[PDB]
Order: structure tokens, then C-alpha cells, then sequence
């Protein structure tokens, strides 16, 4: 009587389902980087044409 | 980016740069997860990082 059950202890009020929050999806993206050139070496002038 | 910053923008515990151990390993793992979750603006995010 105190816990509001039946004669055999079965609950008189149906327990709520408590539907979960459920998982979510994941995402990824691209990443870039930048660089410069190398020092220009003075070409040793040959004799050819 | 990490090597250019020299672990200064990564941080370290009781050591300069970073020693090859579990603390830096976990830090790098969490950092990579954060980079993956960054999203499309992650490129610019790392750019000003």
C-alpha cells in the first residue's frame, strides 16, 4: 500500500521508458599548408651556346 | 606546425620542448582528435594557431 503496488508487488504505475539521447555522427575536413621556394643559385656560365 | 612551434604552442610538463613519453603521447592524441573535430575552418584555425 505504501509503495502503491498490487497484492504481489507488481507496480500500479507503468515505468516510463526513458528513451535515450542516442549517438550522433562525426565529421572530418581537409587541412592545407604553404611553403616557399629555394634560393636561386647563380648558374655558372659555360662556354656553349 | 607542432615542430615549427617546437612544442611551445603544445606545452610540456617539467621538460623543455617535450620528452617522448605517455604525457606527450596523450597530449598529441587529444590534439589530433581536436584537429579532426575542428571541421572545415580547421585549416585556417591551424593557420593562426
Amino acid at each position: 500500500l505504501r509503495h502503491n503496488l498490487s497484492i504481489d508487488g507488481q507496480p500500479l504505475s507503468l515505468a516510463i521508458y526513458a528513451e535515450p539521447t542516442d549517438p550522433k555522427a562525426l565529421l572530418t575536413s581537409m587541412v592545407q599548408a604553404s611553403q616557399g621556394g629555394s634560393a636561386v643559385l647563380p648558374g655558372t656560365l659555360s662556354l656553349y651556346r | 606546425v607542432l615542430v615549427i612551434s617546437g612544442f611551445a604552442v603544445l606545452g610540456a610538463k617539467n621538460q623543455p620542448a617535450g620528452q617522448h613519453n605517455i604525457d606527450t603521447l596523450f597530449s598529441l592524441y587529444r590534439f589530433h582528435q581536436w584537429i579532426n573535430g575542428l571541421g572545415n575552418p580547421g585549416s585556417d584555425t591551424l593557420d593562426m594557431l
